[PDB]
């Protein structure tokens, strides 16, 4: 799921399954 | 940034764990 | 869609939606 | 944290832009 462009809800999703219970910082544009 | 890397091109899971805190 | 028990993707969404442009930092447990 | 607030409480407006960057 991570190999693709990932845009809006897409990326904020595959970080918060990456990233687990390490939480993640999105920071765009 | 993020954007760039993997909404503008292709995401990779080594550049979205540079995101996990 | 924030005035509630909001928990795992269903959090982060609201995140999303809510922080717009700014991006916000999900750090759980 | 978030969790205490929004997950396991019920969440507000107010708490979730104190996460907003
Ligand atoms: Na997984
Ligand atoms: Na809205």
């Amino acid at each position: 799921f991570v190999n693709q462009h990932l845009c809006g809800s897409h990326l904020v999703e595959a970080l918060y399954l990456v990233c687990g219970e390490r939480g993640f910082f999105y920071t765009x544009k | 940034g993020i954007v760039e890397q993997c909404c503008t091109s292709i995401c990779s899971l080594y550049q979205l764990e540079n995101y996990c805190n």
